């Protein structure tokens, strides 16, 4: 009994409810498993890369921001590639400005204003894709997670895209040791919220996981396929 | 597939929008204007026929647009305000350019085009008037044109737009010396026209706007006929029709 | 029915449901009060813990819009974001052509008319979002504005806004907030939060405060910590 | 030209000439160069004629707008402000050197000295204009801490007389107001009352 | 059906919502125009019926210029925009053209700015047809203006709610013989053939417009002329 | 572009019922009752007053910032009815206008021309595809300098009237038969044959007697033509002057 | 074109810090028409900023340049604009404002202490900005600047009542030999505690 | 009345060998008759194999090499690679030529190794007309630096001499002592020499000092 | 590198034809300056929100480019319903004497081109 007010961003349901937001939800739910922990020094990002398609390298889940910002997409691919067009252009126009590195906490409000300001307009859909958002500044490490709801969460870590309640869990079950980790020690913990995610008949293999460390004196860098196998071998079995 | 937003094709071709607007000509007054040897004229009925009414001046529907060319209107009449004055603004243009009277086919095409526009790239409703166009120029000499609120238009002998057009063209056609006829002989086949799509009533020179051009010692006369000329004129077709017995 | 499909419609009764569906969204976000007393203002929200995941002060709703000036919202966390932004630039913009700060009940009729601004257009949707200003100055004393998604704005003594506001407002009517002190007023705060707060559908909330008045030189700033742990404590005995 | 303004304890004394002229002739001699930007808050304009009448029309225009807004007299440094960005703003396009000096409740009576180019500073005494030149020397001798209305007033009276008997773009009528919390009490020096000083 | 867009040709191929605006005119307060052989009378039909209701601040038959004035039968609103923008055109062509502006030339002018909004999509048409009267060169001018644009030149006619039986009213009481004063009495008793409440002092406005130009009748002059 | 006219007679704001009348106008007029306050104005010749409700169903709401009386200049004041954002959106306008015209004009405004250009400015609002009208109606009054004390309401159509005295509310057709009660009985009005009238007219149509915090009085007189809003203690002056006989 | 402009200002580095000067005079020309203005700036809690020339146009700076500290302290994350940050930041105004002929006429001198390392920055009205021990405006380069270097390339790190004492040595010498300089100029100094500014000093000299 | 324009002075200096890239300027910022500093080197590492330096107008010289590096990081986030010499210097006549109505009064000339590894240096002018050049000076000096390189590294006008290929021990030779020369007479030029040696392993520098009047 | 249109160009022309040239010409968007900041600065963000609001959607129906328009609702909601200036009387679009092909005129407006 709500089909005339589920089809536009600027109709208000009868319950106080933007149903078009929470459809824009959904599409996050389309995506695939990534997560995002994070320890006193470093930040990582480890997403499963999608074997939807066969015989075809497969799509690139984390994508390189600036020297100290990282983010990993899990929506539509549109919305994600326009959103990460703008996060360059901010980041090399604050560091054109002031000559500093943009801080994350304020490049993540940036991105709350413009994609709140679809929301609101006729004519327009919510940036149906959510960030993971991995950096360092003044104030170590931050991971940032974004929804197409323009709300953005601060988080010590987070998973989004399919079946990512099981990584939650398993995150939530282990989040009181991630401040006190060695990078080996933090990529494997994030390794396996990964691998919780997965039907237990597959295993996280070299060519779908794409771990992207930053931190203190770590660049942002992507490690790609074969280079993860340093970080994915000694993964015990589950 | 339906009646709307004059920018949809319907699941058949046709685009509805405009064939609607040439519905409202089907209720406008009977115009029609024959093309003669030594002159055009274009007649028209008047279909003001309450008395109160005052300001004979010139006409109700027959404008004219610079020296040379006089138009006739059917259809909504402000969009037929609307028009005309774009048509006398249009040729007033083509003067001012090249010093010289537009030739009829040029603002014919000119407002064609603008008629078109509207039944595309809008949003907005069409024209939904048509019109008659009378001219002379150098190229051709004495010309007549028609055009609906679709944008088309072509040139014609003699036609006829407005109400009882089917009737009104049929006795045309076969009613019509083409290409040997006299001014008021054509004249006096355009009375027989009107007699022929009269209402109940019997037409005179209260119903009747009859407007004639002429090629007279290098300068275009448009002089709207006058009522004595239109009841002498009726009275020679009733006669005519009375001996035809 | 029919008469709800957009801002610039009203009702064969008289009423534009698209704003009374927006005062009526603002009821599925938890509650956030604040008191006038003597010498400032003094807020505190029902800070939901979506997760333990997230950090000690992911989901702030208690912005500062300009030195003075604070702001608590409740609601779509987005929109009402995006008024605290609003808001941040009529102060600065009142500062920068008059030089001095931007009075309160100035501010608070900048920005009611913006939220009004979105009700009256079909291109665009209500806020779905209510927030209280609060400030203080020696010229004025302390001051409190509630604006609702519609755009009314009026001044209170004592506010509340959320799901549970009827039960905010019965136990906030219980203080004589004009005759006491931030010091003591916070604590009544963290109490009726506690009070009015449903725990059976709500686990794991952040109770989260702010004021602004004169024991801080009328410089908004969240509470300091230790007074922060004292209320909560002060709010556990008494349940 | 020779606009001069003097905070007394409790208000502000302003102080002004009357003399336009357009080269070396006398265009208008009984010039009112004291215009009323607000009930008690006044601007004095010096240089262009056109640049600053509408720029005090203007400046009226905004500051009567926001009192109306705040339900409140307005501050002197609000109408100062407000003065300082149209004269800042178009600082090339114009040649207007504005006293603003009023009262308020507030802060009591102030002297803002919004000089050509957009400065806003506040004067224990501000004097502006051509012949100011003239009377610098005069009033940095002579004025004094908590001087009352009165002597206010003579010592506006005093150094307007000394710039206008020597400068060319100066003279006719010394026009004077005295802005307190009750309220204005205008008057004009016209004639035997300027103070004469006996040339040698 | 088809009722609704304002540009969407019905498949009879007529304007509703122009087809309405007609009715809205013929819902509205009784107006008649006459052309006297040297003059033009406006009368119009007062709903400020009850006694709190001023005349001081609101008028009907409101000028135009020294030798124009208008009166409208429909929405109040609508003309005052109207008249407003019917005095920007007057004013126009006096500035272009050192003349007054001739009737039919301000006739023209305003039905076109009242065809505009015919057909232009997301708006309406004006709910307002205007009777407009004038005195050029040595003769009056009288002329309608319907919503749609369209605009007539009559010699005396009737508008407003109960204007068909204004009309015949007018027939076998009009005729070129007829002049100003007499123009006066007879469009008086055209009005309360329909007035139902019996008129008073100011239960109507009435203006004249020979060459002393657009007056309006001043409450004193309409009280002489009730008393025959 | 913009959600589109809503399909229906009585959906959108320009489209025309079949007798000509637009609806969402007239349930802008439905919506002045939201609220249930009402209002009433009513003039002498020489002092104009404005006298409203002032229900505040709260205690923790600050009084002396809850009101209906604001100054548009000082020498215009103003009583507004109905949906209160609206309301106060209104009054920036008017108070934005009527210093504009001070600019531009070089003296202050006069009432009827400040109510007519808020009328102009509602109008156009009926006129558009999504602008709303303002479900709020206006009440100016004011001494220009000769044309008498003047009392005008706009009203979201539009429209905008000289009165001798009016009202505006829920309970207003009662007030208006009151009122009318009032005028045709006697009207002198000097100060007190005021206020008294319009303090026992909205006392009469609504309840027993109202005590000082329920009533908001502003007050403009001739030898004093600057809108006072009248303070707690003689509003209850004239009270007792109600209850003193 | 500048019309009321300041003359000169000093800043020299120190170990823990960094001092500025500059006098209190706004000239109208050759006119010392303002005598007690203030032409020295606290950005935030770890830099200052002084400047000379038109001085409508450091107010100007004085609104923009302040209001993006409170736009960002109310942010409330912690992160603050480091001193060379806004260096930074100041260099790309003034060389925006010169690339449309319009430009800022102030030729600044932004000190700061944060991170235990001072800061010492110049920007002019063309956009030349660069970083020295030691900086002087206007005839200070020529007056002051030649005693600022010759001190420090012996003694290369200073203590605070040495370049305290050297400032007021080198206002001496400005005082004595510059025409647009008054005798009451103001020290603002920036430490691990904040910016302070001293202020009106004089020159009692022989 | 507003010179939009100032000489801020400076010498660069570039030479391509076979493994490296010399590129050497003096650290004096000037302005008519005063020495704002001494410490303002005016070469800037742009990538591991690309060095830039810019002389002339100061503050031309800041925007445009802020500029350059925004330009390098969005090169690099949309292509996936690090550009190449011959690239950046492309890239660099196209920004020059963008102001050809505003021009940036720099001198610019790029220093580093090619696809293959081979030293390069392109040589460009206030409004970018680029070119490839196996030695070059630009600046207030460059007059007085230009021909002692046609002799001692072009072999100009000489007979009789074995050409022997530019070791990197002797280009450093070289360069400190054209500076030095160089130092002596002209005024703008002196108070230090930054000295960047672009290899295959990276970016070295080397830093020197001259007369310091 | 095109033309059939006036080469549309005016690269030598850069420079203004008189400091009366564009300020003149683009008077209304200036006053609409004027009174924005006149609304931003003592009003609010809202009202001059409002204005570009309304009159976004006092322009996108009026009619098509081609033809004349009066722009009615425009001018009273300005001022400009009873102040007439030079902008009206001197070459009226009404007779704007220069005009091209409809079509090509329409579809600009929205821009097609």
């Amino acid at each position: 009994f709500r089909n005339q007010y589920d089809n536009d961003v600027t109709v208000w349901s009868p319950q106080g409810r933007i149903h078009q937001i929470e459809y824009a939800m959904e599409a996050v739910k389309q995506g695939s498993a990534t997560v995002g922990l994070k320890s006193k020094t470093h930040a990582v990002l480890v997403a499963l890369k999608r074997a939807q398609s066969e015989l075809a390298a497969h799509q690139k889940k984390i994508l390189h921001v600036d020297n100290h910002i990282g983010i990993s997409i899990a929506g539509l691919t549109a919305d994600a590639r326009l959103l990460c067009n703008f996060m360059r252009q901010e980041c090399l126009d604050s560091r054109f400005v002031f000559d500093r590195p943009l801080p994350v906490s304020r490049l993540v409000s940036l991105i709350g204003s413009k994609t709140q300001i679809p929301t609101q307009r006729y004519g327009r859909r919510p940036y149906g894709v959510g960030l993971l958002i991995a950096g360092y500044d003044d104030m170590g490490p931050h991971i940032f997670q974004t929804c197409p709801s323009a709300n953005y969460f601060d988080c010590r870590a987070m998973s989004i895209g399919a079946r990512s309640q099981s990584a939650r869990t398993y995150l939530e079950r282990h989040m009181s040791e991630f401040m006190e980790c060695n990078l080996n020690e933090l990529v494997k913990h994030g390794l396996r919220a990964l691998r919780e995610t997965l039907p237990a008949e597959q295993d996280l293999t070299t060519k779908n996981v794409s771990i992207g460390i930053v931190g203190k004196d770590l660049e942002f860098t992507i490690y790609d396929d074969d280079d993860v196998s340093p970080f994915l071998e000694g993964l015990e079995e589950r | 597939r339906y009646d709307s937003r004059t920018t949809i094709f319907s699941p058949e071709g046709r685009l509805y929008q405009v064939e609607y607007a040439m519905e409202a000509i089907g209720h406008a007054g009977t115009c029609l204007g024959i093309l003669a040897n030594d002159g055009v004229l274009l007649a028209a009925e008047r279909r003001n026929i309450h008395k109160l009414l005052d300001e004979v001046f010139f006409s109700e529907k027959i404008y004219k647009l610079n020296e040379d060319m006089a138009c006739s209107v059917a259809g909504i009449t402000s969009d037929a305000n609307v028009l005309t004055n774009e048509l006398r603004l249009i040729a007033q243009r083509y003067l001012l350019q090249y010093q010289e009277p537009i030739p009829c086919e040029q603002l014919v095409t000119a407002l064609c085009d603008i008629k078109q526009a509207y039944t595309q790239f809008g949003g907005k409703r069409p024209f939904g008037v048509s019109l008659l166009y009378i001219g002379w120029d150098k190229h051709y000499g004495f010309q007549l044109y028609q055009s609906d609120p679709s944008g088309n238009y072509g040139g014609w002998k003699a036609t006829c737009i407005g109400n009882n057009s089917a009737a009104a063209v049929s006795m045309l056609k076969q009613d019509y010396k083409e290409g040997e006829m006299t001014l008021k002989s054509a004249l006096a086949l355009a009375i027989k026209v009107l007699n022929k799509t009269m209402d109940v009533s019997k037409l005179s020179a209260e119903k009747v706007e009859i407007a004639t051009l002429t090629r007279e010692n290098g300068k275009t006369v448009i002089r709207v006929l006058k009522q004595k000329e239109v009841e002498q004129l009726i009275k020679k077709h009733e006669e005519e029709e009375a001996k035809a017995e | 029915t029919g008469y709800d499909l957009s801002a610039s419609t009203f009702s064969p009764d008289g009423r534009v449901f698209q704003v009374e569906y927006a005062m009526k969204a603002v009821e599925n976000s938890s509650t956030a009060i604040g008191i006038r007393c003597k010498d400032g203002v003094v807020f505190g929200v029902e800070k939901l813990v979506l997760s333990k995941l997230y950090e000690e002060g992911s989901n702030k709703r208690l912005f500062n819009v300009d030195r003075h000036v604070g702001m608590a919202v409740a609601g779509l966390l987005a929109d009402a974001r995006s008024l605290a932004d609003i808001a941040r630039e009529e102060a600065s913009n009142f500062r920068s052509n008059f030089g001095y700060n931007i009075p309160l009940k100035h501010l608070a009729d900048r920005v009611a008319m913006y939220v009004h601004a979105y009700t009256l257009y079909s291109a665009v949707r209500p806020f779905g979002c209510s927030f209280m200003l609060g400030s203080y100055s020696v010229n004025d004393g302390a001051q409190l504005y509630m604006i609702d998604p519609s755009g009314v704005s009026y001044g209170y003594w004592g506010c509340a806004i959320g799901k549970a506001r009827q039960a905010a407002k019965t136990e906030i009517e219980k203080l004589q907030m004009k005759e006491m002190t931030c010091r003591d007023i916070v604590k009544e705060v963290a109490k009726i939060i506690y009070i009015v707060h449903d725990e059976v559908k709500d686990k794991a909330f952040e109770l989260e405060l702010s004021w602004v008045g004169e024991l801080t030189n009328g410089r908004h700033e969240i509470v300091p910590k230790d007074i922060r742990e004292e209320a909560e404590k002060y709010a556990k005995e008494s349940l | 030209t020779t606009i001069m303004a003097v905070q007394f304890d409790g208000g502000v004394v302003l102080g002004a000439d009357s003399r336009t002229t357009t080269g070396s002739y006398i265009a208008n001699r009984v010039t009112d160069k004291l215009t009323p930007i607000h009930d008690r808050i006044f601007c004095c304009r010096s240089g262009s004629a056109a640049d600053t009448q509408a720029v005090a029309d203007a400046v009226t225009y905004q500051l009567g707008f926001h009192s109306i807004e705040l339900n409140e007299p307005p501050l002197v440094h609000t109408a100062a402000s407000l003065f300082k960005e149209m004269c800042y703003r178009y600082r090339e396009d114009l040649m207007a050197g504005i006293i603003i000096a009023g009262w308020d409740p507030q802060e009591g009576g102030q002297v803002y000295s919004v000089p050509m180019g957009g400065m806003m500073v506040r004067q224990s005494f501000a004097i502006g204009g051509s012949g100011s030149s003239y009377i610098y020397g005069y009033v940095d001798a002579t004025y004094r801490e908590g001087m009352t209305k009165e002597e206010c007033l003579q010592f506006t009276a005093n150094a307007l007389a000394l710039a206008m008997e020597r400068d060319g773009s100066s003279g006719g009528v010394i026009r004077l107001a005295a802005i307190a919390e009750s309220g204005v009490e205008r008057q004009v020096l016209l004639g035997d009352q300027i103070p004469k000083f006996a040339v040698a | 059906g088809y009722s609704f867009s304002l540009t969407t040709f019905s498949p009879s191929g007529k304007l509703v919502q122009i087809e309405y605006a007609l009715a809205a005119v013929a819902g509205g307060a009784p107006s008649v125009g006459i052309k006297a052989a040297n003059g033009v009378v406006l009368a119009t039909e007062k709903k400020q019926k009850s006694i709190l209701y001023d005349e001081r601040s609101v008028h009907k038959v409101e000028p135009i210029t020294k030798h124009i004035g208008l009166v409208y039968s429909g929405m109040g609103p609508d003309y005052r925009v109207l008249v407003h923008r019917a005095r920007k055109l007057a004013q126009q062509y006096y500035l272009v053209y050192q003349e007054p502006i001739p009737t039919a030339q301000l006739v023209q002018r305003v039905a076109s700015v009242m065809q505009e909004y015919t057909q232009s999509g997301g708006v309406r048409p004006f709910g307002v047809s205007l009777l407009i009267c004038g005195w050029n060169e040595g003769r009056p001018y009288l002329f309608q203006s319907d919503p749609s644009g369209a605009y007539f030149a009559w010699k005396a006619t009737a508008m407003g709610k109960n204007y068909v039986n204004g009309k015949t009213f007018l027939e076998k009481r009009y005729n070129e013989d007829l002049e100003l004063e007499d123009a006066i009495h007879t469009a008086i008793l055209t009005l309360k053939e329909s007035f139902e409440g019996q008129m008073t002092e100011d239960n109507i406005e009435v203006g004249i417009c020979n060459e002393a130009g657009f007056r309006r009748l001043t409450p004193t002059e309409v009280k002489d002329y009730l008393a025959a | 572009m913009s959600r589109g006219s809503s399909a229906g007679f009585d959906r959108h704001i320009t489209i025309f019922s079949p007798e000509g009348r637009l609806y969402q106008v007239e349930y802008a007029f439905k919506a002045i009752n939201q609220g249930g306050l009402t209002s009433v104005a009513v003039r002498g010749k020489d002092c104009a007053v404005i006298v409203t409700q002032k229900k505040v169903p709260d205690k923790l709401l600050d009084s002396s910032t809850v009101t209906h009386l604001f100054k548009i200049t000082e020498n215009i004041g103003c009583v507004m009815t109905g949906m209160t954002a609206d309301s106060r959106s209104q009054v920036q306008r008017a108070r934005y206008e009527a210093a504009n015209w001070k600019y531009k004009y070089g003296y202050e405004i006069p009432v009827d021309m400040l109510c007519k250009r808020i009328a102009d400015i509602s109008q156009v609002y009926t006129q558009n595809a999504e602008m709303r009208p303002l479900g709020c109606c206006m009440i100016l009054i004011g001494i220009d300098e000769e044309q008498g004390p003047q009392v005008y309401k706009c009203d979201p159509a539009g429209y905008y009237c000289g009165f001798k005295a009016t009202a505006a509310g829920v309970k207003q057709t009662e007030s208006t038969s009151f009122l009318e009660k009032k005028v045709k009985k006697k009207f002198d009005w000097t100060f007190e044959q005021t206020v008294e009238t319009a303090i026992t007219c909205l006392s009469t149509v609504l309840s027993i007697d109202f005590k000082p915090s329920e009533i908001e009085v502003g007050v403009v007189t001739v030898e004093n033509p600057k809108f006072r809003i009248l303070t707690e203690a003689e509003i209850d002056a004239h009270l007792v002057a109600l209850a003193e006989r | 074109n500048p019309m009321v402009t300041g003359t000169s200002v000093l800043g020299v580095k120190f170990e823990g810090g960094v001092v500025i000067a500059a006098d209190m005079l706004g000239s109208y020309g050759s006119l010392a028409r303002f005598r007690n203005i203030s032409r020295i700036m606290r950005v935030n809690n770890s830099t200052m900023l002084g400047a000379s020339g038109d001085y409508a146009d450091f107010q100007y700076l004085k609104q923009v340049l302040g209001q993006m500290v409170i736009d960002e302290e109310l942010l409330g994350d912690g992160h603050s604009y480091s001193p060379r940050a806004i260096h930074s930041w100041l260099t790309r105004a003034m060389y925006s404002r010169r690339s449309k002929m319009n430009p800022l006429w102030n030729t600044m001198v932004i000190g700061g202490y944060a991170d235990g390392e001072s800061f010492l920055g110049y920007v002019d009205m063309l956009g030349v900005a660069y970083e020295a021990p030691s900086l002087a405006t206007g005839y200070g380069a020529y007056l002051a600047q030649p005693l600022l270097r010759e001190v420090l390339e012996k003694q290369p790190v200073l203590s605070q009542t040495e370049a305290r004492d050297l400032v007021e040595r080198c206002m001496r010498v400005l005082y004595y030999r510059d025409a647009r300089s008054y005798n009451r100029f103001q020290i603002a100094t920036v430490t691990e505690k904040g910016v302070e500014i001293e202020g009106p000093l004089s020159t009692e000299t022989n | 009345r507003f010179s939009p324009y100032v000489f801020n002075g400076g010498t660069i200096l570039a030479i391509a060998g076979e493994d490296f890239a010399i590129v050497a300027s003096d650290t004096r910022l000037s302005e008519g008759f005063s020495i704002h500093t001494r410490d303002s080197p005016k070469c800037y590492k742009l990538t591991d194999k690309t060095v830039i330096g810019c002389s002339g107008f100061h503050g031309d010289c800041l925007t445009l090499t802020k500029i350059i590096e925004a330009r390098l990081k969005m090169y690099k986030h949309s292509n996936n690679k690090a550009m190449t010499t011959g690239a950046i210097a492309a890239m660099l006549s196209t920004i020059l030529y963008s102001r050809r109505f505003f021009p940036y009064y720099v001198y610019n000339i790029i220093g580093g190794l090619d696809e293959e590894g081979k030293g390069a240096v392109y040589s460009f002018d206030p409004v970018g007309s680029y070119q490839r050049d196996s030695f070059k000076a630009g600046g207030s000096a460059s007059a007085m630096l230009q021909p002692l390189l046609d002799n001692q590294v072009g072999f100009k006008n000489m007979q009789n001499v074995e050409h022997v290929p530019l070791s990197l021990d002797r280009a450093m030779r070289l360069v400190k002592d054209v500076f030095i020369s160089a130092a002596e007479r002209d005024v703008y030029t002196g108070d230090a020499l930054r000295i960047c040696i672009v290899t295959k392993e990276g970016i070295r520098e080397e830093t020197v000092s001259l007369r310091k009047d | 590198d095109l033309l059939r249109k006036g080469f549309s160009c005016v690269k030598n022309e850069l420079l203004p034809s008189h400091p009366l040239e564009l300020s003149e010409k683009n008077f209304q968007l200036n006053q609409d300056k004027m009174n924005f900041s006149t609304l931003r600065n003592i009003q609010g963000l809202f009202a001059p929100l409002k204005l570009q609001m309304e009159f976004k959607a006092v322009q996108q129906v009026q009619r098509l480019p081609f033809l004349s328009s009066s722009n009615l609702s425009l001018d009273v909601l300005r001022g400009n319903d009873e102040t007439i200036g030079f902008e009206d009387i001197l070459n009226d679009p009404s007779q704007s004497e220069v005009m091209g092909e409809p079509h090509l005129m329409v579809e600009y407006k929205l821009g097609l081109l």
